[PDB]
């Protein structure tokens, strides 16, 4: 999930866009 | 774009900005 | 409500929201 | 104080309301 | 003034407030 | 730089003003 990908790890702008609707 | 840990309220701000008119979903564990 | 550590400016934002018209006091050590 | 209860520990919504005026 | 570590978006908010009409530069490593 | 002075260390109001334009 987003916490694991972007908070405890680092997310690219593209990875973050995977959580847009 | 920043390449940093983004957590809690910072993570939600980042999605708000990035996703724009699309909006987003914030589903933590 | 979130059950997380709330510190510094996040803690003051949380009180601002929770306390509403009452307002609040932020008295750190 | 609030730092000890809510920052270094975790505070419920109710505990946080103890710091409203 | 606060004497605390100020990082990322908090650091930029602090400069925004402190520097006022002067503005500021945020140049991380 | 500002990260080293103010983020990983602590900066006074005066030190922070060194980064105003
Ligand atoms: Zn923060």
């Amino acid at each position: 999930g987003i916490v694991e990908q972007c908070c405890t790890s680092i997310c690219s702008l593209y990875q973050l866009e995977n959580y847009c609707n | 774009f920043v390449n940093q840990h983004l957590c809690g309220s910072h993570l939600v701000e980042a999605l708000y900005l990035v996703c724009g008119e699309r909006g987003f979903f914030y589903t933590p564990k």
